[PDB]
RNA sequence: GGCGGUAGGGGAGCGUUCCCGAUGCCGAUGAAGGCCGACCCGCGAGGGCGGCUGGAGGUAAGGGAAGUGCGAAUGCCGGCA
RNA sequence: GUGAGGGCGCGAGCGAUAACGUCCGCGUCCGAGCGCGGGAACAACCGAGACCGCCAGCUAAGGCCCCCAAGUCUGGGCUAA
RNA sequence: AGUACCGUGAGGGAAAGGUGAAAAGAACCCCGGGAGGGGAGUGAAAUAGAGCCUGAAACCGUGGGCUUACAAGCAGUCACGGCCCCGCAAGGGGUUGUGGCGUGCCUAUUGAAGCAUGAGCCGGCGACUCACGGUCGUGGGCGAGCUUAAGCCGUUGAGGC
């Protein structure tokens, strides 16, 4: 019968995001956030690496996508559709921008917001001191 | 019979979980200063009386 | 769905009354109505051929005697309908009443006998009927009944 | 000779009637709503038998991908090796040696390396 | 040890009952008695008297105290039920259904 | 010593002598059948060809029998079409014993 | 080697009520039926066994005759939501 | 039993070189394969005809960055919307 | 019971059986206005206590095990795990947290999950027959023949003429 796993302590990440391409780094922060890269990999536990991005507003896109991404948030009122520019989320709180990437590509599943939380999005870098710290690319 | 009809019959599960603060509540009682019956707050009392 | 004591009125119009359909209370689909297609009074028999009524009853008597159990009788020392007499002539016969009898005999008499016994079953000479016949397990009948047998069949 | 419903019916429905318990509100009391239940999760199996082997056929390569990825090369790229080095050996399923004896899976993977050339 | 006392073919709606029942499930027989004294409702009279009479059974008929004795359990149970008529307009007649009950009322020895 | 060893058109490795449940096989009530269908071991024994060489698993066949009767059952809607198949899978009781490559 | 399948045709079987088998046989050391089951046999419909209820009937092998199996008919009667 | 057929490709009438339009013909699928894979979902488009089992194995269509199985493959060009 | 009831009237027309071998059908005491219970006594049995044998289903209820308030669904199915429960073990049973997949039944249709039909739920009733004749198949008898009809004799679930 098929390895039965166990519980596993959480591998913490650090993952850099200067002139980075905005997808081609949510990609691996997906991919990696669930434990889709550990070859012990189980969909029913959910033990995906904890995952901590800095330096993010460094973060590179290309073509017009600036001044041509938009974004969309429609509260449940009429005419409520409020939509917001790439630039305005960079200006705004930037975070955000890398969020809704991996966010949009982890499993729409409810384990899948479980591991959104194992993603955490700053800016400096300057991360919430804990511990681990495995610096990656 | 008019309009106003209930479109499916509501399960009996949902029915109970409605219910729910249907529950009833306890009345309040206290000690008395003549016998030791339970009179109602702020209230006199049968076989016990009062004063003033 | 005829004779039922139920009258012939319909129930409701059929028509704008929220109700499903019917016509009396006659109908089948109304628990206590008309049978729907109840068995009727009716003969079951019919003509089977001559030819194999005689057939059998010769099989029939031939294969209890090709198995041995045809003796034919004719000493009935039994003189009245007194079943004494008959379980002990039987006896003496070899009939211990281990194997059912079919008795086949022209006296009235001799019927008294083993009428009553409940391992034998007396009957007349033409009384032979393939039924009784392969129904028990020894047959036993007077030499004169097995010349009338032999009218029939010889 | 009239032939009673008698006890049939009743006897047929209690059958089917628990092969369902266990299951929603009237949908597992209601000799007939378990029935077309019933009906449903009959099929369900069927499929999700065939979908059983789909299940472990993938979930098994997921482990390998990801085992033979930490060595360095795609599971296309280890596959590929493997059957051309001649070897159903590692039947998929048994390829879990990423996790048991990970130094066997190890020469497996050094095998595919030399095994292409 | 337990005492029963049961009230069968009560006119009221167990649903109306059962929440008077419900109040008193595992009290001290005490305690129980001063719900019923002052609690607003009319199940109230009922499930008294029986509540009542399930302590005379547990002492006159199986040694136990009074003192000593609470509400093991206590369940109330539907009965058949009168149904009738209503006149309506139009012509239209409905069964009103004036349910019963059977009110199930049993103590028990506290503890050592 | 993980030897594997396909047998019934499915592999899977052997423990040194443990209890096995494998596909029927034509083979005496218990018995020893040989099973020269082998790959790797616990010293690595890379599989040189398809399946090694020189190399076999013995074990005990301890016995036949059916097993668990699962309950097929085809349903098509709209249509008068409903079948229940009933199906049991048979089995040898494999019971390892030697593993020498 | 064939074996998806509605209208269809064809083939085999299961169970229900009664009949011969019955002046027999099973049965208060418990009949029919009801309740439970992860055991047994059958592809299956069913059959069997075990515990519990139940309180007087039941009926092989092999045959025979049918008021013979319901999920729906705004179907019928009743009971309950 | 059937005597409403339908979609589709192709060849024609009608239509307006309109219609999930319509009327014949050749074939095809759906019908009855709403069983499976693909196509986001989807009777008829692409793959392929389900006797049952299996935690085996190659492949079809499509696909191989994440949701998602499997290349952010290899080499050479084009396209800045 | 042609009763009850419905209809001016002609007429229509129900539902409704069962304690136990025996009434031995529950004395006395307890709570209670009573109904009803509780103990005692009867009986083989009182979940046989009185529209009481058996006593199923829907349906209402009490106690326990498992489960649930970041969740999106034809309600299941496949897998994994945890909880609880039977077995020495392997194993099995009850429950569902997470992941995978997934458009109810019948009818009617070219075509339905369909926002087309029917169904509140359960239990009981309910629909391809019978007679005569025809026709094809079939088993058996007899064969250039085969067969009787009404009826009569017999019997009292005998056949024969
Ligand atoms: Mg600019
Ligand atoms: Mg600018
Ligand atoms: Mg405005
Ligand atoms: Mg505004
Ligand atoms: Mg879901
Ligand atoms: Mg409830
Ligand atoms: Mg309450
Ligand atoms: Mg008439
Ligand atoms: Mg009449
Ligand atoms: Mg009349
Ligand atoms: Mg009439
Ligand atoms: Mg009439
Ligand atoms: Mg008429
Ligand atoms: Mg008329
Ligand atoms: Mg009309
Ligand atoms: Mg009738
Ligand atoms: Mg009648
Ligand atoms: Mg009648
Ligand atoms: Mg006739
Ligand atoms: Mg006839
Ligand atoms: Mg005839
Ligand atoms: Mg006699
Ligand atoms: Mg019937
Ligand atoms: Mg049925
Ligand atoms: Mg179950
Ligand atoms: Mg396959
Ligand atoms: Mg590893
Ligand atoms: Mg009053
Ligand atoms: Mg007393
Ligand atoms: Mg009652
Ligand atoms: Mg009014
Ligand atoms: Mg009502
Ligand atoms: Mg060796
Ligand atoms: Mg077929
Ligand atoms: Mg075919
Ligand atoms: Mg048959
Ligand atoms: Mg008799
Ligand atoms: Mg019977
Ligand atoms: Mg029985
Ligand atoms: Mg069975
Ligand atoms: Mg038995
Ligand atoms: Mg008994
Ligand atoms: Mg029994
Ligand atoms: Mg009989
Ligand atoms: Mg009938
Ligand atoms: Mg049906
Ligand atoms: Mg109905
Ligand atoms: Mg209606
Ligand atoms: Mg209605
Ligand atoms: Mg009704
Ligand atoms: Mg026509
Ligand atoms: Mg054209
Ligand atoms: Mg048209
Ligand atoms: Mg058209
Ligand atoms: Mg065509
Ligand atoms: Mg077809
Ligand atoms: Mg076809
Ligand atoms: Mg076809
Ligand atoms: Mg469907
Ligand atoms: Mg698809
Ligand atoms: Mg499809
Ligand atoms: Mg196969
Ligand atoms: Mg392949
Ligand atoms: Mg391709
Ligand atoms: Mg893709
Ligand atoms: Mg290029
Ligand atoms: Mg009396
Ligand atoms: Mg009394
Ligand atoms: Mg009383
Ligand atoms: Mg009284
Ligand atoms: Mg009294
Ligand atoms: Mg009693
Ligand atoms: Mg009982
Ligand atoms: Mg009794
Ligand atoms: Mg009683
Ligand atoms: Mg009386
Ligand atoms: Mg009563
Ligand atoms: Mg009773
Ligand atoms: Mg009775
Ligand atoms: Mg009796
Ligand atoms: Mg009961
Ligand atoms: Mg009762
Ligand atoms: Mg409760
Ligand atoms: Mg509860
Ligand atoms: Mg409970
Ligand atoms: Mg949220
Ligand atoms: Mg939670
Ligand atoms: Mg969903
Ligand atoms: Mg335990
Ligand atoms: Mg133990
Ligand atoms: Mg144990
Ligand atoms: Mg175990
Ligand atoms: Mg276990
Ligand atoms: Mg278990
Ligand atoms: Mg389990
Ligand atoms: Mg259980
Ligand atoms: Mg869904
Ligand atoms: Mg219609
Ligand atoms: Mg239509
Ligand atoms: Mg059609
Ligand atoms: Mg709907
Ligand atoms: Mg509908
Ligand atoms: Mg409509
Ligand atoms: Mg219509
Ligand atoms: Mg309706
Ligand atoms: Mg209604
Ligand atoms: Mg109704
Ligand atoms: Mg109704
Ligand atoms: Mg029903
Ligand atoms: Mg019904
Ligand atoms: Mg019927
Ligand atoms: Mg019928
Ligand atoms: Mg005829
Ligand atoms: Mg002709
Ligand atoms: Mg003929
Ligand atoms: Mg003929
Ligand atoms: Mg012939
Ligand atoms: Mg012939
Ligand atoms: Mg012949
Ligand atoms: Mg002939
Ligand atoms: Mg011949
Ligand atoms: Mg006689
Ligand atoms: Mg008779």
């Amino acid at each position: 019968k098929t390895y039965v796993p166990k519980q596993v302590e959480p591998r913490w990440v650090l993952i850099d995001a200067e002139g980075k391409t905005l997808g081609r780094l949510a990609t691996k922060i997906a991919t990696l956030l669930r434990g889709k890269h550990r070859p012990d990999w189980t969909p029913n536990v959910a033990m995906g690496d904890f995952v901590v991005v800095v330096n993010a507003d460094k973060i590179r896109v290309t073509g017009k996508k600036l001044e041509q991404k938009i974004y969309t948030r429609y509260s449940g009122y009429p005419g409520g559709l409020k939509k917001i520019p790439l630039e305005k989320m960079l200006a705004t709180h930037p975070e955000r921008v890398l969020e809704h990437a991996v966010k949009g590509m982890l499993p729409k599943g409810p384990l899948g917001r479980r591991l959104f939380k194992r993603l955490k999005v700053y800016a400096g870098p300057d991360h919430p001191h804990q511990a681990q710290r495995p610096e990656k690319l | 019979a008019k309009h106003p009809v209930p479109k499916k019959k509501t399960s009996k599960a949902r029915r109970d979980a409605r219910r729910s603060h249907h529950a009833l509540t306890p009345p309040i009682l206290v000690p008395c200063p003549e016998c030791k019956a339970m009179k109602p707050p702020h209230t006199v009392c049968p076989e016990c009386g009062y004063y003033a | 769905r005829g004779e039922v004591a139920y009258s012939g009125r319909k129930i409701w119009p059929q028509k704008h009354t929220g109700r499903a359909r019917h016509g009396d209370i006659g109908a089948p689909i109304f628990v206590g109505g008309g049978v729907v297609f109840g068995p009727k009074p009716r003969d079951y028999s019919y003509t089977l051929p001559k030819k194999v009524r005689k057939k059998g009853l010769a099989m029939a008597v031939a294969d209890r005697a090709r198995e041995g159990k045809l003796l034919l009788v004719e000493a009935f020392a039994g003189v009245n309908g007194k079943t004494k007499e008959f379980l002990a002539w039987a006896k003496e016969a070899g009939l211990d009443g281990s194997e059912s009898v079919l008795l086949v005999t022209g006296n009235e008499l001799v019927r008294r006998a083993a009428r009553n016994l409940p391992w034998v079953v007396t009957l007349a000479p033409e009384g032979l009927n393939v039924y009784d016949i392969v129904r028990t397990e020894r047959l036993v009948m007077d030499l004169d009944a097995w010349e009338v047998f032999q009218n029939r069949i010889g | 000779p009239r032939a009673k419903t008698g006890v049939v019916r009743r006897r047929k429905h209690k059958k089917i009637l628990k092969l369902a318990k266990g299951y929603w509100g009237l949908r597992s009391k209601s000799f007939r709503k378990a029935r077309e239940t019933l009906f449903a999760a009959g099929n369900y199996a069927y499929a999700h038998r065939k979908r059983r082997k789909r299940d472990f056929r993938r979930l098994w390569i997921v482990r390998i991908n990801a085992a033979c990825r930490q060595h360095g090369l795609n599971y296309s790229t280890f596959i590929h090796g493997l059957k051309k080095a001649g070897i159903e050996v590692d039947r998929k399923n048994l390829a879990d040696l990423a996790v048991r004896e990970p130094q066997v899976f190890a020469e497996l993977v050094e095998r595919a390396k030399a095994a292409q050339g | 040890m337990e005492a029963k006392a049961i009230a069968r073919y009560v006119r009221i709606s167990p649903r109306k009952v059962r929440l008077v029942v419900d109040l008193i499930r595992g009290k001290s027989l005490e305690e129980a008695r001063n719900i019923l004294r002052y609690t607003n409702k009319r199940g109230a009279y009922f499930v008294a008297k029986v509540l009542e009479s399930a302590a005379a059974n547990a002492v006159n008929n199986h040694d136990m105290l009074e003192d000593r004795l609470y509400v093991k359990a206590a369940y109330v149970d539907e009965g058949p039920a009168l149904k009738r008529v209503l006149p309506r307009a139009r012509g239209r007649a409905d069964i009103i259904k004036k349910r019963t009950s059977h009110i199930t009322v049993i103590l028990g020895e506290k503890h050592g | 010593m993980f030897a594997i060893v396909k047998t019934g058109g499915k592999q899977y490795r052997v423990e040194p002598g443990l209890k096995l449940r494998v596909e029927k096989l034509d083979a005496e009530p218990g018995a020893t059948v040989e099973l020269p269908v082998l790959l790797l071991g616990g010293e690595k024994t890379v599989v040189g060809t398809p399946v090694v060489e020189g190399a076999s698993v013995v074990a005990e066949v301890l016995g036949h029998g059916r097993g668990k009767k699962i309950l097929v059952s085809k349903f098509k809607a709209k249509v008068q079409y409903r079948r229940k198949k009933g199906h049991r899978q048979p089995y040898t009781e494999l019971l390892i014993k030697e593993i020498r490559g």
